[PDB]
């Protein structure tokens, strides 16, 4: 059978609202 | 939970004593943290910098 | 034609669930160390830290002594292989007595007042290997397939 | 100039302290004789009225069977020795199960689930001639000179 | 107090990446089964329906013919175990002719125009056992713990 909770793993998450972005120098 | 000391992805520098049998030294001390900073500026090529010690 | 009405009837139990509102206790300063824990079955102790409190309880396995029974809690838990368990790393709810619901391996029903016999996994299982001071408290129903029976614990 | 700030830690405990909120039980309907007890060490039960109902007790003695616990209480003690004491003639508090902070005379931690045995003043010794049906919890500290251990306490 | 100017180098490979805009052939009328396809690695044939049309691709195992060459793509693949992969009952981009990057097992840089060799995995390696008729390009590069190669391929 399938025996789980009430609310999915995704209701109770939270996503950063910036973005990380690597450098690379021209010269 | 990993310590600010324990992270393994942070820089690590080996240093000579700054006091050894109650004595100072002021000139390693100078160059170990000019060394620090430069490798802070090098490492991220310029895109960030050291504020606080 | 002629109206008709039907009747339907709900499921006694579920894995993990408290049995009733009697004389019970949990523990939740203990975490889960090297592994993954199923809901309804026993944990182990493996050490207890001198001056920090915390537990650290694993699965039972062959050669160990049980210590309790993990429960279920909507909030701590996450689901894994269509199951609810406790991921490792995380706090733990261990109810040390009262009566509860666990999964079962056997197939027929126990006698009441019985010494429990459980399996090297952790589950309840007749003619098992390790010895517990549990007893059983009178209950065996089956829910869409799985085996439940009804559990007295004491303090250890 | 450079600015500093410092850090400190409390302690964890102290004698005769209870550890833990998880199913205790006190009895208080006691009365001491012969001499005082010290918070934080066993008790025997000497005589328990018929009629009265009040339970006598007195510190554990050889050849005897401890019964409970002192507890810390900032109103039924006195203050002597710098430490604060039960003196004969009135009620006591005395734990008969819970978790409890006890006075040590060991040296070596004690292995959680192990048995507990006292000396014959009532503080526990790793190797007693007492045996009790008491267990260790895994605490384990020491204030300014003084150890203590956390003792599991079972309903005689 | 001087100013200061630095330089960093782009990475120039990926595993399954096409090397450069050279005649290219792409099957996409295949299907995935009995398994999942890394990136950047050989596939075989299992069999080739008749009258729909579909071919049924897997990974390369022992004894087997290699036919093509799994390919990136960001919206037909599925990220698993921090990789690119193509899960089972799913579309696959298999690639028939042309440059492409292909995970490495060897050491040494290859001689250019020499006959690829692949190991039991479907990865290139400079001593395996199953040869194909496909060359090497000539590039050689290293990814962060990454060997990648360039292999030329032709139609079967």
């Amino acid at each position: 059978a399938a025996t789980m909770g009430i609310w999915t793993a995704q209701e109770l998450h939270r996503i950063k609202s910036q973005s990380y972005e690597e450098d690379y120098p021209v010269g | 939970i990993v310590s600010v000391f324990n992270h393994p992805n942070i820089t690590k520098i080996t240093s000579g004593k700054w006091i050894d049998a109650s004595t100072m030294k002021p000139e390693t001390a100078e160059a170990e943290l000019t060394q620090a900073i430069e490798t802070i500026e090098t490492i991220t090529r310029g895109q960030h910098r050291a504020t606080n010690i | 034609q002629i109206n008709a009405s039907y009747q339907r009837d709900m499921a006694i139990a579920l894995p993990g669930m408290v049995a009733d509102t009697s004389k019970y206790n949990i523990d939740g300063a203990c975490v889960v160390n090297e592994g993954d824990v199923l809901v309804g079955a026993a944990v182990q102790v493996v050490q207890a830290q001198a001056v920090d409190g915390h537990k650290l309880v694993k699965a039972l396995t062959t050669g160990t002594t049980p210590y309790g029974v993990a429960i279920r809690s909507h909030w701590q838990t996450v689901n894994a292989q269509n199951q609810m368990i406790y991921e490792d790393g995380g706090a733990i709810n261990v109810m040390t007595s009262g009566r509860v619901w666990m999964l079962s391996k056997s197939t027929e029903a126990p006698t009441f007042g019985s010494a429990v016999k459980l399996d090297v996994d952790g589950q309840e299982k007749s003619d098992g290997t390790i010895e517990t001071t549990w007893t059983y408290a009178g209950g065996w129903t089956k829910y869409k397939d799985i085996q439940l029976v009804e559990v007295q614990l004491h303090q250890l």
